[PDB]
């Protein structure tokens, strides 16, 4: 409601509700239901496939403000309604119309061309959009009246499959709305309306989804088994690339800080191929999915080295040691972020 | 107080509007603009310096503004954008993808400058006070800013004419240094302009072309009649290299690495002509009878280019010059020249060679094989070794570089059984004083 409808916007609203009911009876002749005036299945009879004057006026209503949701939607996405051409206006053509495509009534279901049109990326974009639009007005509509998401169809207690995300939708539904709206825009393409949808913005939405405060989980092994001295390795194998950081860590190290934060632990971290000690830099290579991580460290010589798939992971340096020097302290024990 | 009595202070003024998406007030926008507004500005003075020159104010009237545009804008063009690559180069294809994509109206202004830096560094060596050198930096680095796909989809016609027509004008002058070069073997106007090819012309195609190979960027670069443009580069180049002279000779480095770079981006396999029918990319396929006729074109993939033999030519003479054991100071120009062009296209093409989609066969653009990678490594480490004890040259290193990609795309053990043999036949030749990896 916020949108306001512009003059030039219901001059061609009138112009797209010719198209709405060119598009009614051109898809019921197709589709084969006949002229009537009820809408039922059974008697394979349609109104919408009679004029709009003799289809009854809550859905003649019902799907102008349809229209009138649509274009505004539209608006409010991004496109900017803009007249490209007013020969293209003023020129209007009927596409050939076999007799089996041709109606019982005398309304010829031409717009236009619409073949003529090319597509767009954005316009798929868009249009896709409009319908996952479409399908949440129709779920709310069912909301509102009762229904609810069941496995199987029953009216008596109003369950329903399609009340779904667009996401889950099934394909029949999907490619309903789906040509519906490829009729749509193509013959607002053909009427030279071109729909501009705004550029796509670069973001990183960082998939931060995870329940209450907790953002990471830090796996350690017992204080008891810390190595004072000696050389030791142990194998960490990421099933899924992402933030993970392994390494070798103080048994004072403190769950709740991250890996490699503090001077508690020593990290790898795959996802920014970067070593974590009291801070990071850059270090290594990238992991993918499935790969496997050697940690070794040499007590004796105070050296740790890291390894992905058998291979020893080097600085930007030409150094191989991951960590130069540290104190032994009070031993090391293998852990993961 | 404010806070315990409860009046809650806000803003002296709410915002009223957002101009944020508009991308012409953003930086990048006003500071592109204003290097290509100077850019011009000097354009027309050196204009008015071609008018002059002759005349007799030879003195700059605009000596302020043209010694600001080389002690400044130049520099200042080099550093940002050596600062900068990732912003221009970023095409949506998410390289830093923390951010920072430029936009395609930038990216159309970036070419667009490219083209006008071309067209002023055309021919005016002398003109330039010394600033020849920062002006082919400024070429160099701006052409490898260079995005290419962003604009060739979406750009304005007048940039796609900028782009062609400089093209089309260093592959003019080329070939008229090649002509001149032919008919005259002395050295005026035809020196002053093999100095402007081998100072700058050279190095900004041969940059130019290596990032567009690298990049992947010259299939949508180069289709149309700018594919001819090509052509005509492609054929000076390989003249230049065959030919026979002195001062080819000392430029043999030059057109050697351009042959080379052009050998790796050019999209069409001009060493194998009748296996390019299948080819899409092939212009003559494109074009068909009645656009080749309209164009300047043979119609014939093998008569293209009479200079340029059949690939397994190149390959016979390569194997039987190895046999024979030939010298560097007797024989050069192949021994610097094909080999480096032999190795990219090797490169290039090993992507269409059966090997790697022996599925969808016979439209293959060329029939790569393993073997045929390998006994060109072999020839070429079997020359450079019989070269080692003639003195060699740099190019050593250079051939090393320029067959190493080879190396990569071989197989380690088919290399092997071979490699071993071929290293310690080096190794009691490798005491001298160079080493090759
Ligand atoms: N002739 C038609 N026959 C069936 N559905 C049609 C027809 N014309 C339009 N539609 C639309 O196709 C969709 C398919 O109907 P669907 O069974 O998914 O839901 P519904 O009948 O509106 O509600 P319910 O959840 O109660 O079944 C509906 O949005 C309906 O309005």
């Amino acid at each position: 409601s916020q949108i306001v409808l512009p003059p030039h916007l219901e001059r061609i609203r009138e112009k797209l509700a010719e198209n709405i009911h060119e598009l009614w009876v051109m898809n019921k002749i197709e589709l084969g239901w006949q002229y009537g005036p009820v809408r039922d299945d059974n008697k394979r009879q349609h109104p919408c496939l009679v004029e709009f004057s003799k289809l009854p006026e809550q859905e003649r209503n019902y799907n102008l403000q349809m229209s009138l949701e649509t274009l505004k939607t539209l608006l409010a996405l991004g496109c900017h309604v803009g007249i490209s051409d007013e020969h293209a206006e003023d020129k209007v053509k009927k596409m050939k119309l076999p007799k089996n495509y041709q109606l019982t009534s005398g309304y010829k279901p031409a717009p236009m061309d619409l073949s003529f049109i090319k597509l767009t990326p954005s316009q798929e974009a868009m249009v896709d959009k409009l319908a996952e639009n479409a399908h949440n007005v129709w779920a709310r509509d069912r909301i509102r009246q009762g229904w609810t998401y069941g496995i199987q169809q029953d009216v008596k207690n109003r369950r329903n499959p399609r009340l779904v995300p667009y996401t889950l939708l099934d394909d029949r539904t999907k490619k309903s709305n789906k040509d519906s709206l490829r009729e749509a825009v193509r013959t607002l393409l053909g009427y030279g309306y071109n729909l501009e949808a705004p550029d796509q913005d670069h973001a990183a939405r960082a998939e931060v989804c995870s329940g209450t405060g907790e953002r990471f989980r830090i796996f350690r092994a017992e204080k008891t088994y810390a190595v004072k001295a000696g050389r030791w390795y142990f194998e960490f194998e990421t099933v899924t690339a992402g933030d993970m950081r392994v390494g070798w860590s103080r048994p004072g190290c403190q769950p709740d800080q991250e890996l490699g934060s503090d001077e508690r632990a020593f990290a790898f971290d795959g996802f920014k191929a970067q070593r974590w000690h009291q801070g990071n830099e850059h270090y290594g290579r990238s992991w993918q999915a499935g790969d496997v991580v050697g940690c070794m460290v040499d007590m004796n010589e105070h050296t740790m080295m890291f390894t992905l798939n058998g291979e020893i992971l080097l600085d930007d340096s030409g150094s191989e040691l991951a960590f130069k020097d540290f104190d032994v302290g009070d031993g090391f024990i293998p852990v993961c972020s | 107080f404010l806070q315990i009595n409860g009046y809650a202070v806000s803003r002296g003024f709410k915002d009223l509007e957002l101009d944020t998406p508009s991308i012409e007030k953003r930086f990048a926008y006003s500071f592109l603009q204003q290097l290509i507004r100077y850019v011009d500005e000097a354009h027309q003075y050196i204009l008015e310096f071609d008018g002059g020159s002759r005349g007799k104010g030879e003195h700059f009237p605009y000596e302020q503004e043209i010694k600001f545009f080389a002690k400044v804008v130049l520099p200042l063009i080099d550093q940002y954008f050596k600062n900068h690559r990732l912003y221009f180069l970023s095409a949506a294809s998410r390289p830093l993808c923390s951010g920072g994509h430029a936009s395609n109206k930038e990216k159309e202004m970036v070419t667009s400058l490219f083209c006008k830096l071309g067209v002023l560094v055309r021919h005016r060596i002398s003109l330039f006070g010394n600033d020849a050198t920062s002006i082919v930096n400024c070429l160099h680095i701006l052409g490898q800013t260079l995005d290419a796909r962003t604009v060739m989809k979406t750009g304005l016609e007048s940039v796609k004419s900028a782009l062609r027509a400089f093209l089309d004008n260093a592959a003019e002058d080329l070939e008229k240094t090649m002509e001149n070069l032919k008919q005259g073997q002395f050295t005026k106007g035809v020196t002053q302009i093999i100095n402007y090819t081998t100072v700058a012309l050279l190095p900004m195609l041969s940059s130019l072309f290596e990032h567009i190979g690298q990049h992947q960027f010259g299939e949508d670069l180069i289709l149309e009649d700018v594919q001819v443009s090509c052509y005509r580069i492609l054929t000076s180049l390989y003249a230049l290299g065959t030919s026979k002279s002195i001062y080819v000779e000392r430029q043999r480095s030059a057109l050697g690495e351009c042959l080379a770079a052009f050998a790796g981006a050019f999209p069409v396999a001009f060493l194998e002509t009748h296996l390019d029918k299948h080819n899409i990319y092939s212009i003559y396929n494109t074009k068909s009878s009645r656009e080749r006729a309209a164009l300047s074109l043979p119609t014939n993939v093998e008569d293209v280019c009479p200079n340029i033999p059949s690939l397994e030519k190149l390959m016979e003479e390569i194997v039987e010059l190895a046999e024979s054991g030939i010298r560097y100071t007797q024989m050069p120009h192949v021994m610097e020249v094909i080999l480096p062009m032999l190795c990219s296209y090797m490169s290039r093409w090993w992507e269409h060679g059966p090997e790697n989609n022996p599925e969808r066969a016979e439209m293959c653009c060329t029939a790569l094989n393993s073997e045929h990678m390998n006994t060109l490594l072999g020839n070429i480490l079997k020359i450079i070794y019989n070269n080692l004890g003639i003195d060699e040259g740099a190019w050593m290193k250079r051939l090393a570089v320029f067959s190493q990609p080879i190396i990569n795309k071989v197989k380690p053990q088919l290399l092997k059984t071979h490699f071993l043999p071929l290293m310690e036949k080096l190794k009691k030749k490798a005491a001298t004083v160079v080493s090759e990896e």
